[PDB]
């Protein structure tokens, strides 16, 4: 889901990557500065705390 | 992709920089070319007064 949501909010020119813990992942994405909004919007809507 | 976004960021600085950098070594080569010109120019009008003031002063003595 949030995979789908950072696609439509940053297109294509962004890398996410995760690594997993014990449960789920800690996962980050990498997005250009100025592109940094868009990415948090998209988080904020999920429901996904930082 | 966000690495193709990347390169154009370099090519970019990179060509501001060295026109900078050419319009630095463009306006040095100006300014002490009239140095130059002028520290000539200043010895042409030294000789003058030299030369004038000599022959008088040679003129008056005979």
């Amino acid at each position: 889901l949030v995979e789908e949501a950072l696609r439509k909010a940053l297109e294509d020119r962004y890398l996410l990557a995760h690594e997993a813990y014990a449960g789920g992942v800690p996962a980050l994405v990498v997005v250009h500065r100025k592109e940094v909004d868009q990415a948090k919007a998209a988080l904020s809507r999920a429901g996904v705390a930082e | 992709k966000l690495e193709a976004i990347l390169s154009q960021e370099v090519e970019a600085e990179i060509q501001a920089l060295l026109q900078e950098a050419e319009a630095k070594a463009e306006a040095v080569k100006r300014e002490a070319e009239e140095k130059a010109k002028a520290l000539l120019q200043a010895r042409e009008r030294a000789l003058e007064a030299q030369y004038r003031a000599a022959l008088r002063r040679a003129e008056s003595a005979g």
